[PDB]
Parts: C-alpha cells; structure tokens; sequence
DNA sequence: GGCTG
DNA sequence: TTTTTTTTTTTT
C-alpha cells in the first residue's frame, strides 16, 4: 500500500502529521517508490512543507537517475491521487506496514550478519556488526507503534512520580554506615560509580570489599577482572570473607578443616547472595561482551546480577570507537557512557576503577583534575570516591576517602573520612 | 608496459580455460573464455563471461560474473605458475571477398505489396524510394554459409531483413540482417565477407555536403547523406569525410552509454548533434516519424540548426547528460 | 518549469510582484516560451497590468508568428492554472532557473566571443565584445539573485527604527531581579543562552531553578535531559517548587498530604505555566529530533514551548557530522549552531550547559578561555553566564557567577555577583 | 601550429629559450603532440639541454606507448624540420596559440564545474 | 615431489617433527599443492598437531573455495597415500626441494625487481627492493638449509663464545692507550659511540682524530659530515695526519712538494686503511640513506668500512618517523635506534656526536642530565664521552674527558684523564 | 552477444 | 591546515 501511503502523505495534513515523523527511506522498496519518497523527503527537509505534483515534477525533472527510474517515478506520481478515507484505517495500516518492513529488514540483515560472520577473518567485509547484536536489532525492530513518548509532566503527571519516592527499589544500600551516610541510602541501579586511587593504593582491595559486602547482604555480584585472574581476586574474596590474611594463605597457616568449615558455615547462612568472578584480556572486553555474559548467565546459570563490577574500564575496549583511532579523552568517555547505558539497561549498580594521572602519585591530596585518561569520565559518572593513602595514614592501616563527585549528596558534606583500610584481609572497616 | 607479449602470454593461459575465442578486430585483441575461478554461470554451460582486453596499456582479464579483475601478471602468477617463470623472464629478452550475388534474397521494391514484410516496412515507415536498398529472405543461415561458411552449425530457415553494405566503389563486403521476430538470437546480425570490410551503410549515396552519420541503417535511410556504422570498431578514422560528417546518436539524455560516447566525440573535436532543444521526445528518429509524427523535413530543419563543435557542444552536453 | 513561471505570472500577484523585476526574454527560450513571455512583457508594458488568458489570446491575434510559432504559443496558453503551489519554493525555485539559464546564456556568449576572437580582423564583427570581457559577463550573470532589500538607511527610517526600539516583545524576563539587571530585561527569544561551570558544581541545578522560575511566571518550558531521568529532573523540580528539600523527600519527612496539598496549590494558581521533561541516551538527539518532539509536543497537546533548556549541549549530537567524523572544535559549534537555528526558528529562550577544562576546575575564576568543547560555542552563544565555586563560597552556600559573553548587555557593568544558592532546594536566590 | 613550436624547440635555441619556461603540457592535444612534448619536457628535466631526433626517437624506444601512440609519435618525429623564418613572428604566434589554448581549457573546465554543479 | 612431502607430513610423526618447522606456503605450487599446505598449516595453528584425511576433507576443505581449487584439493587429499620410505632419503630430498624451490623463487624476485627498476618514477611499486640488493637475496636463498639455530644457548655453544673471547673478534683497538685502558681493548663492533662537548668545543676534532688513527691502523673508515662538506673534513684529516697546521694550508705556508711527499710517504705504507668522506645536507640524511650509500661504495669502489663516522647524530633524520615531530627526544633516540641498528647489521663501529645542554657551557664538569637532544640517547649508545676543555685547559692545550657511560667496562675507575688536543693539528696526544 | 575499472 | 584533549619532555 505504498501509493496510498505516498498519496495520503501528499494531500492529506492531518495523516502526514502523525505518519512522518516516524516514515523513513528502508520502508518502501529499491525502486520507484524509494525514489518518490526520497524526493518528497528532499523536498520536506528544504521547505518544511508537503510537496504538490507540480513540485515532484519539477523535482523529477531535476534528478540525475536513469531512464527507467524516471519512468517508474514518473508513472508513479501519475498515479498519485487522493480517495476519500477515514484518519483511522489509514493511521493503523501505515503503522502494520512501517512494522512488516522494520521486521522484514531486520531479518534481512540477521541473514546478511550470519552469512558475513561465518567467512574466513581479514575477508569479512568490516564495518559489519558481530552476532553479538543479533538480537538487539530484533529488538529495534518490535519498538516501532507510531507511539513515541511525549515526555513526563510536571502537574499531569504526579502521582505516579510520587509513587517512586517512598519505593526505594533503586538504591541499594550498603554495608558501611558512613558509604550509606554520604550517599543518603546507598547507590542506586542504572548508575557507574568509580573510585580512583592511583598505582598500588588500592582500587581493587575497595572493589573488593565493596563485593563481599554486598555478598553477605544477599545479593548477586558479578566481578569482571580485565587485569588479573579468577583465583586472585576469588583469593581476596576469602582473605575478606572468612577473615584470615592473603599472608596466611600462602604461608599455609590455614587447615583444609578450617577453610571447609568456614566455607559451609557461610552457606548455611540464608542472608548470602552468589559472586561470580569472570576474566576477560586487558582491552578484550566491552559492553556487547558484557550483555552477552549477561545473557549466558541468566541462562546457563541461573544468575541474574545487580552488583556488577568492573575491575577498570580504562582496561576495557570501546564497541563503538576502533582501537586506537580516537584519543585517550573521546574513548575514555565513550567507554564510560557504554558502561552506564549498560547499567541502566540491566537495572544493576555498576562499580568500576579508574587511574589518577602521575602528578598525583604520592601526594597527600587528590582532586578531581588528577584524573588520568579523560575529563569526561567525572562527567558521565554518578559518584566518584577518590582514595588517599600517606606515608602517615599508611602506618597507620588507614586510607582518606575524598568524595570528589557526589550526585546522590552534597560532596562538602563529610568530603574526607578516613577509612581503616586492612590490606592483609583486603576489608575496609569504619572508624566510628 | 608491454603489450604484444602479454597478448601472446595471455592466449595461451586462456586457451586452456574452456568456450575460448579469439575476439580479434583490426585494431584490438581480445580473448573470450570460460571463468577458471568462478565456473562461469552454473545454470547456462555455453556462456563465457571471462574476457582478456590487451588492446589497453595493460593487458587485463576481468569476468563479468565473478566480477574478478586481474593483470594478466597476477593471473600467470596465482593460476599458471610454469607460464608465470617465462612470461617475467621474456620481459628482460625484449627489453578482400566481395558479396557478388545474394541467394534466396528478393529486393523490396520487386516484391508485391500483399507481403508480410511489405506491411512491416510501411509499418516502418520507410520511403518507396529506399525500398530498392533492402532485401528480404528466409534462409538467412543458408545465405550466411553461401557467404561465410561455418558460422550456422544447422541452416534452419529464419525470415531476416538482408541489409547489403557497399563501400565507396559501390561494392558489397558485410550486410547485416534485421530480426523480423521478437525472439531472436540478436537483433541486428552483422556478417562480413573479409575482416577489413567496411561496417558503414550507404557510403556510396554520399553527395556533396554535410555527411549525417546515425546508429541504424534503417534511420539513415530517412537522411540526406545519411550513412550508418554498424557498431563493430566505431572508429572514427575508418569513418570518411573526418572534415564534415555530423555524429549522431540516439536521442537518450538519461542513458550513461550514449553520453559517454558523446563525450568521447567531443573531446576529438568533432561535429556532434544535440537533441536538446527536440519537439519530439522518441528514442531514435524512426520512433519519432512512426510514434510522434514527425516528417522527415522537419528533422532535416531541427539538426541543422544545432549542429554543434567544440565548446559550445561541450557546454550542450552538459546541459543534456542531466 | 516555464509553464509554472507563466501560469503563476498571470494568475498570481504577489509572485508577479517579486518576480518580474528580475525577468527576460532571453532566461526562458526561443521557441512558444519566449514567444508567450514576449507577448506577457508587451501586454503589461502598453498596459500597466497582468494580463488575462482571453487578453492574452487576443493580443497573440493581434501579433504576427509564423504557423509552428503561432501553434505553439496556442498550446503553451492553453496550459495555464491557478495551481496555488507554496510561495517561498516556488520563488526559490524560479531564482535557481533564473540563475542556470543565465549562467548557459553567459557561457554561449562566452564562447562566441572566443570563436569570433580567432577569426581574421577584417572577417571579424565589431559589435562582439575583446577576450577580455569574458570574465566580468561570467560575473554579472552570477549576481541575479532575487532580492528588492537594499536595507536599512539610518535617516531615512529612522522612525521605524525608533518603534522597533519600542518593541520588546522579545525580552523575557528571568524572576531574578539581578539576572534583568544584567540582561537589561531579561533574555531574548531565538538566542542561545549558555550555563557553563566545572563538574559536580550546579550546572543543572541552575537549569532547574530557570525552568521552576519560568514555570511561575506562566511560561511553557520544555526540559530536555540528557543524563538524568525524567523523575530525577522532576525530583529536583519539585524541590524547587514545594520548597522542602532533596533528602527530605527521599526521606519521607513529607507527609502525602502535604504533597498533595501543596501541587494542588500549585495548580489553583493561574500565574503557573507547563513544564514537559524529556530525556535521551547520551549522544543521541538534535535539533531534528527537537524539532519532531516539538511537533509531536503540539499536536499531542497544546503546549508550544517558551522556553526550552537541554541538560547539556555536549552530550547532544550533531545532525550532519557523524558520531565521531570529527574533531570536537567541528561538531560542538555545530550543534551550538543547529541549537540556535531551532531557537531562533521556534521563536524561544534556549537555555543549556557547557562544561570547563580541568584547568579551571578548582580556581577561583573561570575564562571563556576555559571551555572544555569547542571555542565555537562561545561564539554561537549570547549570554554564556559561568559558575564559580570556592570552600569559602561553599561554607556560605553561595556560588559566585561570572558574566563571561553578554551580547545583551554590558559584560563589565556587574562582570561578579554572588548568588544564594541552596543545593538542598536546588534553588538560585538573590542576594541583597 | 604544435608542429612548428616543437620544430623550433629542438632545432633552434633562441626560440627555446624565450618559450620554454611559458609551455605546458596542457597546450597540446592529446594525440602525438602532448606525448611527444612529454618526452621533451623529461629530457630537458634529465639533462638540462635541448634534445635531438637521435635522443628522442632513444626516448620514444624506451617508452610504455601503445601501438598508436608509438605510430603518431613516431610519425610527429620524422615530420619535424627546421624551416627558416624569423624570430619575431614565431614568438608572438607562439604566444596567440598557449594563450588560445589556456582559454580553451578555461572553457572546459568551467562547464565541467558547471555540469557539476547541478548534480 | 609435492605428494611425498604431504602425505609423510600427514603419516609420519619423525618426519614431520623434522621437517615442518622450515615449511613454507611459497614452495610447493599456485595450485592444489599450496591450498592443501594452507589447510593443513591452519590446523597446526588452530590445534597443534598434525591433520587428518577427515579433517582435511570434512574439517578444513569445506571453505571459501572455486569448483577448480576443490576439485583438485579433492584429487589431492585422496591421492595421498603412506608410503614406506627411508627417514634419510626422505629429509634429504626435502631439504634439495626445498632449496631448489627458495632459488626459484628468488630468481624470480629479483627478475620482478629488475623489471620493476626499469620503469619510470610514480609507478615504481615503492617497499619493492632496490637493483642493489639483488645478491644479498640471493645469498639468503642459498642458505634455506634444514639446520636448527635459533639463538646462541649457553651450555650448546660455549666453544665458539671462547673462541670470540681468544680470538676478541669484537674489540678494534684505538691508538691512543688510555682509550684502550677503560675500554678493555677498545670498541667493539655492533655499537654505537657517542662524543659530547657543547659548541666550538671539538666534536669534530675528536672525531677527525679517531678517523684519523682508525685510518693508520688500517681500518676502513667512512666520515658522514652533515655540518661541513668533504674538503673541509679531509683538511683537518690532512692536518692531523701530516702534521701541518690547519692554518698553515690556508695561508700557504706549506708547498706541494712537501704535500705530495707526504702523501706519497703515507701511500708506500702497507698499514694504511681508506678514508672515504660523504656530505649531505642538513637534515635530509637517514639510515636508509646510510645504507644505500654503503651499498653504493661496496658495488663500485668495492668499499666495505669497519668504522662509520656521523659528524652529528642530531641533525640527521629518521627513516622510520614519517612526519617531522616537533618533540626532539622521540627524533633523536629514533635516530640513536636506527644507527644502532645500521652498526649492529653492518658489524661497523658507530662514532657519532652529541650536543650539550647550555647550562653545561663553561661548566667544569658535564654530567650526563646535561644531555641536550633527548634522555633517550644515552640510554641506546654504548659508550659516551664528554669534553669539558673550560677555560685553563685550553691555555694548557688540554682537555678533560669525564666517560659518562661506559659499557666496555666500570666507567668509576678512571673517569678523567685529562687528554692532550692540539687544535692546529686538530689531533688528541696523550700525557703520558 | 556482447558488456569492466 | 586548525582544534582539542593527555602525556612527556625540554627549555627558560
Ligand atoms: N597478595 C597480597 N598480600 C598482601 N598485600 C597485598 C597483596 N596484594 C596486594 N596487596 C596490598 O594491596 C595494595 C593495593 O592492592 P591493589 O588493589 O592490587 O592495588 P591496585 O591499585 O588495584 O593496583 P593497580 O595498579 O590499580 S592494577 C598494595 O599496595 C599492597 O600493599
Ligand atoms: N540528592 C542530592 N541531595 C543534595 N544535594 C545534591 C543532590 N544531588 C546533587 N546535589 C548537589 O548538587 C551539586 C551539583 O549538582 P549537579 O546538577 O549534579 O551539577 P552538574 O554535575 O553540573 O549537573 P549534571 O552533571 O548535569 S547532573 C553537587 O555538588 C551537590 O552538592
Ligand atoms: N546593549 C549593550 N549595552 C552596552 N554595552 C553593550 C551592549 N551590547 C554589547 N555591549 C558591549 O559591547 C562589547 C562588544 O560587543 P560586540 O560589538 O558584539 O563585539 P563582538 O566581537 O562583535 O562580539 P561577537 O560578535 O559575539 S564575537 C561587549 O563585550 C559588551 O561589553
Ligand atoms: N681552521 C681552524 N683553525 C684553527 N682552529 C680551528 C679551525 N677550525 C676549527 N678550529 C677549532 O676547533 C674547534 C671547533 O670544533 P670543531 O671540530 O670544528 O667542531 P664544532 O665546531 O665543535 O662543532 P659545531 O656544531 O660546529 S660547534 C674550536 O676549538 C676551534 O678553535
Ligand atoms: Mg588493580
Ligand atoms: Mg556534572
Ligand atoms: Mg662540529
């Protein structure tokens, strides 16, 4: 029914109001009626206005295609002509139509996605999207109901903002009392919270008992390491839980009796959720790869995170910049905004770890121009805490947190604590 | 680069591949063959969309399925390894039949006016006049093997337009049969005598004046001084009369071959035609006398108003390619 | 299109009122078109009108033209309608006529000239311009634009100058005694208004506080949020509005009662506007997408928008230039330019956010020097007010703002005044 | 007048000197005389001298032609002669010819922008 | 014998133990033979061991292939066959098809390499090797040998280590013994030696004097000057060597008599090398340039040097940099790479020079910050050497060497020796 | 029955 | 050819 969509476009306001916004080229064909619209659309997007015949003509006459191209669009507009209709069966049957062609040129482009990823590599016709995003354009392809969302209101709609204050289903608290009196309740989901320290201060050891935290108070924590090992920070994860020093474990201190007993004690307990800890290649991993772990974890195991950490995302590859293309401040930000669209997608609190630059080392202050690889990235993220660690506070078994981007509070506020870090059992402790 | 050896490097590489042929004109070379890389066309067995152009300054095979392009360099040195030694070393070693009678063949003007094919041509069009410049048969492969021998495997009997060519002495070497039915292998089928024939129609009917050159035969017939190439080389030096003839083609503004060759008209300086400012709007002039109206005088009135050279004929074909 | 140009010379005054002016024999062609343009310049020049169809075929009686001539101009007569085609295209559309077939008359001269140039003297014509006209005839023919204006005289329209000095309909006042201080009476629609400052400082609590204090003054503002979710924006918008707090509202020391009370106070007034918040993945909208929100905005309800505030210009994406085809001094001014286009099209107040290098992130004084984004949007931008906040300034909750490029009015008259700002209400407030 | 002008280049040396620095290759058809003037030209480069027929016709052997261009350069060659006339109506037809040509260029290269342009 | 090697590369573990390892894809055919080696090649890289018929046929051929390139692979595959054969004959006519094929193949390269030289510029097919390097290709041919050394083991190959330390087949001895006394023996070969003195310091006397000493030792020497030309170069050589003043050849205290004896006197010597000096210009000589004039002097003079000169390392180019960096210790430590390289593949002692940073001027001792181009050059020379000749050594004719880093040895032990320059002469005498 | 760049 | 981030280096 592309003529009637052509005709109702042309001499019909009221249709071409709601119709357009949403119409595009990949709807129609490769033919004459691509050509039409292509002009029509020219012709919209330089006078703001529905076009008549005469212009289509005029147009026609003005177009570089070839002779029988001008032929189908020529009998085409010839065949243009208003009928008369009703708003509503014309409304719906565009809206069935836009929708066959989105499904139709999905699955064309799933097809063309398999049968270029199943090709001999350096021969794959690059710039092609992996099978990862399979199902994602699926998914581009069922949101299409000519419904678009006009915004919330601010006097209309009020009651269901109210219901969304005393919920508190998006923050998620944690274990810490001062981390849960700073942030007002703790994080929330669909956020990217960093903490930065430098080389060797810490930003993993945090990361970590940020993990077991959350472990013990029944949750699911999903820790993605870019740097190091599956046994390394599983190993941090026993020195935290079962209280017994890194040093002890590789001095053998511990029984197998002990560790057994502690292990099964801690299954015992009802309030304890599953960590799971997964290792990628430094700069091997990215958002698609992420909702793709995402995906083979709700189904192979059963294991549906909110926690999900990132050991660092400077140690992660941008899905949409080529390596090494752009420099260290666009690809930096891109990566953290992939990694907070991800989090809002999952509806997870999303931790990370970032780098200060080398004027920041050993220095007993930290500010929130030291960070090292992009600017963007206190931009884009919901909370940053900055780690501090002095010769002083070192002998001291201490670290000063620093709040430098505070979104869920006022940073001035309580802006440096000092927290009683334990590096032996990898745990931070409260002062208080 | 070289152009001979490759010419005789490439034969023999191709010659192996299958449907070879030996396109060779007197001014180019090129070899016809079955695809080695892609098997050509899976459904048709007897195409050969391979092909070997060693008239350029390199030799090169492209083939029109695979849309595979090499050197012939490239090719010796994935395909034939043996001939590849040979061919980089060589490189350093060097550096007339006239058509006297047509059998089963009838003029026009002597045939009676209740013919089938009397009806076709004042369908057509065609002034009385020229009718005495046309024959019509229907044995045209036994009249093709009377002259060139070979060509048609079985002499079946198909109804074509003989159209004889003569060259200024007035002495038939090629003719070309028109295709009365729709289905047919080709629609024009020209036939030469000897290699070197002459592929212009009506040479000899030139008078004094502007010489009028066209694509049909058919559409020269229409025109004073008209005289026709019969595709073939379309060399313009084989062309005579290099100081006066008029270049004209089919009236097709859109299509990127007839402006291509256009161009290549007027960047030789030479005298092309424009329908730019035409009344009518056929393809050809035949179409424009049979579908439009037209009268032959009236087109004899239009191109010599826009006979075109140079630049302002560069200017005009810029405003007609679009 | 010479039918179109005839049949809207005839049977159109206004095109005939700017068209005519600039009009030959010579632009049409030199058959039955020149010919009925002959006859229509004849007719209007013995008679100071447009002429008729009947007039028109009487006066081709009356002239003499050989048979073809004379059927040609009857048939191009009698294919002549009204045909109401837009105004502004089909002016458009006759200039760039005008214009190529000029520019072909001037290249056949052109060459002419050329050719007679090479010919013996004694054979040459006299009347044919020397080689060295050709280039000033290709320029005359590239001066034909359609254009009457000349402009403004400064004596002899003075007193139109002086009642558009009395029209300040454009100013729209800010709810802030010092900001219409500054401005001279607040900003103006079609101008793009910039809110620049460091990360983590009020950026968008200032959006906010704009949008709350147009929203009192019975203003449409449309909130475009780029970061932040519509309730989040909401939140704050509220806070400002109910004048309670942040923390209060996520700590439940409102009452529902008290909320309900207050919104419906707030809507028993007649001095309160609309207020629409829409949000949008990070790099993903511009002015296209604005302009379509806009029309859907419209026609879903009768809000057309007074003043329109987006979260920030950076996160925005440019409507030509890809997601990274460029560099940022390329596509940011040109989102400042596609953004001040729509502003000025729509006729609103355009209100966003630019960030600042980390150079001037912890200084006590920000220069326009110190925008993180292209230079460009500070040349795009008419009232670019900065943000400056210090430890002595946060311990009296008072930011300290900067005039930094006022195009209103002047820069240094009150380049440094303190604001009030209370983080907790994200409210501005004047200090006296 | 391309014969004469190359004529001149290679058989006279006032000539060669007042009109060699103002000639390019653009001034000639494509045909043998833009070749011919290539060859020339890259001798002149090479060497810094007026070539002979002997170095040309050298040149000519060791060029990457085709069958026609080698036949038309060849050919250009072997009419070239140094025919005696005067070294005040040879500069200034040389002069009439490069600025004929320049405005032939001009010409084309206009209506290709404009030819371009409406695309 | 192409079958042979496949199907004992498939049935035979020894065999293809011995044998794959020197395999390559350029030895057996354009056709069947080379597509069934690729296969069997990406099994070994994908799973480490040797193929099967099945994997061949099922796992492997079913690819991107023609119907021709299938067919044969087939007739391939199925035409191998085990087959009993001594593991003697069957190494050894591997190893002659081997080499037979490498000499193929490398007439064949060459002859492309000759056509390729013999076309014109702009279509010379550039990263194809010079007519100059033909032979070296071919000798690389000649040694395609079945022979495993890969590195220099420790325990394996201690005879030849003690025959190089009898022999000393790395040290060229100066001729002046306090050099030879800190260097155990002088410099050694593949290395690069570095002169620091700062402006009209020396720089060039040293290195005019070490020529000069290398030169009556026998060596060949090749002085690259980039700051002064050759003439200039040999006069101070002819200075030093028939101790004549440098200002006695200016002013023409010297007759040819005596010039021409000398040089006659030092011709009859049979313990005399060759001098040979070549200019370029500042900045456009790199260490292809460097190469292609070795090249050059080796075909046509038939000259080989052992020590190569570079008066200035810093006013060279690099070969590998494509555009010219403003930043001077990338360029320069590039430069200092590539010369090393070119002395370590030429087996040539490097001497170069190096400039003084200002505050070393008139400064009684340099230390090795006061490296003026890059810190990267003292990191890649193997020996340096300052000059720090201030004020009262050049009233005693002296000069003070400091060794700032010494690889041949403990650069603590004897770090000054005061020697003894004679600017006239331009020549360095000992104090002994 | 031919057709490329 | 400019523009902007970050880094590293060096010179004054
Ligand atoms: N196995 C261990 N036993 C005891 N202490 C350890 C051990 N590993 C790390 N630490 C301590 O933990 C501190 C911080 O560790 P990390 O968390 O790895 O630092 P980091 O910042 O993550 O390292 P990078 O540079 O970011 S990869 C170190 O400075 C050590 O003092
Ligand atoms: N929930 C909250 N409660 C109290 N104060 C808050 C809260 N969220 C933010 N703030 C304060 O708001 C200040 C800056 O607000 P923001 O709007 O986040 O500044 P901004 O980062 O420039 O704007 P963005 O990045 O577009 S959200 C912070 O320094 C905090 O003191
Ligand atoms: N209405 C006004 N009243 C008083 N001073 C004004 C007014 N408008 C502008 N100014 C002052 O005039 C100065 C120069 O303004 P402009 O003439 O616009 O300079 P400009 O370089 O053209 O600015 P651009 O075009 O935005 S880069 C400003 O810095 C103000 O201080
Ligand atoms: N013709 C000469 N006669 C006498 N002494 C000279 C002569 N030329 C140079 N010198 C001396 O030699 C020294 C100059 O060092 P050189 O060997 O020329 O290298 P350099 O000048 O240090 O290198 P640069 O980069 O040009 S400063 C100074 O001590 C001069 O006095
Ligand atoms: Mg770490
Ligand atoms: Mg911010
Ligand atoms: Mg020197």
């Amino acid at each position: 029914m592309v003529e009637i969509i052509l005709s109702h476009l042309i001499f019909d306001q009221a249709y071409f109001s709601k119709v357009w916004p949403y119409m595009d080229s990949e709807y129609f064909e490769s033919g004459p009626a691509k050509n039409t619209f292509k002009l029509i659309k020219s012709h919209v997007n330089e006078y703001h206005s529905v076009p008549s015949i005469n212009a289509l003509n005029v147009a026609l006459e003005n177009s570089s295609f070839t002779e029988t191209e001008y032929s189908g669009v020529k009998t085409l507009i010839s065949k243009l002509a208003d009928s008369p209709e009703d708003h509503s069966w014309l409304v719906k049957e565009t809206e069935k139509y836009v929708q066959q062609r989105a499904m139709f040129n999905a699955t064309s482009k799933i097809i063309e996605i398999q049968t270029n990823a199943e090709l001999p590599p350096e021969k794959r016709n690059k710039k092609m999207p992996d099978v990862g995003a399979i199902p994602d354009i699926m998914r581009q392809a069922l949101s299409i109901s000519f419904d678009s969302y006009v915004g919330h209101d601010w006097m209309d709609d009020y009651e269901a903002r109210w219901l969304s204050y005393m919920n508190k289903a998006r923050k998620v608290p944690f274990k810490l009392r001062i981390l849960n009196k700073i942030t007002k309740g703790g994080a929330e989901t669909g956020t990217l919270n960093v903490l930065m320290a430098g080389v060797n201060v810490g930003k993993s050891l945090g990361l970590c008992s940020l993990a077991a935290d959350y472990l013990q108070l029944g949750h699911n924590v999903l820790y993605i390491s870019m740097e190091m090992a599956e046994e390394v920070c599983a190993k941090r994860i026993d020195a935290n839980m079962l209280d017994v020093s890194l040093d002890d474990i590789d001095d053998g201190h511990i029984s197998y009796a002990e560790y057994k007993g502690k292990m099964e004690k801690w299954r015992e307990k009802s309030t304890l959720g599953r960590l799971i800890v997964k290792q990628y290649p430094t700069g091997g991993a990215d958002a698609n790869t992420f909702r793709s772990l995402l995906n083979e974890l709700k189904l192979k195991k059963n294991f549906v995170p909110t926690i999900i950490i990132v050991d660092y995302l400077g140690i992660c590859k941008s899905c949409r910049i080529r390596v090494y293309s752009e420099n260290s401040y666009t690809t930096v930000k891109a990566i953290a905004e992939e990694l907070r669209a991800l989090a809002v997608e999952t509806e997870t609190v999303l931790w990370t770890a970032a780098q200060v630059g080398k004027q920041a080392w050993d220095s007993s202050d930290v500010n929130m121009s030291d960070i090292a690889e992009s600017a963007g990235l206190p931009a884009t993220a919901d909370f940053m805490l900055a780690v501090i660690e002095t010769e002083e506070l070192a002998a001291a078994e201490q670290q000063l947190i620093k709040q430098i981007k505070s979104r869920y509070g006022d940073k001035n506020k309580w802006n440096k604590f000092l927290m009683g870090v334990q590096k032996g059992n990898q745990k931070w402790v409260e002062i208080e | 680069s070289i152009p001979w050896i490759d010419n005789e490097f490439a034969y023999r590489a191709l010659a192996h591949l299958p449907k070879f042929t030996q396109v060779n004109n007197s001014s180019t070379f090129k070899l016809r063959f079955r695809c080695p890389v892609c098997g050509d066309s899976k459904t048709d067995q007897n195409k050969a969309r391979g092909w070997y152009y060693g008239d350029n300054n390199e030799g090169n095979i492209h083939c029109y399925n695979c849309n595979y392009h090499a050197p012939i360099g490239i090719y010796l040195k994935e395909f034939e390894p043996d001939l590849y030694r040979e061919y980089i070393f060589e490189i350093r070693k060097e550096k007339k039949k006239i058509i006297k009678s047509l059998p089963s063949c009838v003029r026009l003007d002597k045939l009676a006016e209740d013919h089938p094919i009397i009806k076709y041509v004042k369908a057509r069009c065609i002034p009385k006049d020229k009718w005495k410049y046309l024959w019509f048969t229907t044995e045209w492969p036994k009249l093709v093997n009377s002259i060139a021998p070979g060509t048609y495997k079985k002499e079946i009997s198909e109804p074509r337009l003989v159209i004889p060519i003569y060259n200024a002495n007035g002495k038939a070497e090629s003719f070309q049969g028109r295709a009365l039915k729709k289905d047919a292998p080709q629609k024009y089928i020209t036939i030469e005598a000897y290699p070197e024939a002459t592929k212009i129609y009506g040479v000899e009917r030139v008078k004094d004046g502007d010489v009028y050159v066209l694509e049909g035969p058919i559409d020269s017939l229409f025109i004073e001084n008209g005289i026709a190439i019969t595709g073939g080389q379309l060399d313009l030096e084989v062309v005579p009369f290099k100081d006066r003839r008029v270049w004209v083609l089919d009236n097709e503004p859109r299509h990127p071959d007839t402006i291509k060759r256009m161009t290549k008209l007027v960047d030789a300086g030479e005298r092309v035609m424009f329908w730019d400012k035409s009344p009518w709007k056929s393809k050809d002039v035949n179409d424009m006398i049979r579908k439009e109206g037209a009268t032959p005088e009236q087109i004899m009135e239009y191109m010599k108003n826009n006979i075109a050279q140079g630049l302002m004929a560069k200017m005009r074909l810029s405003k007609y390619a679009k």
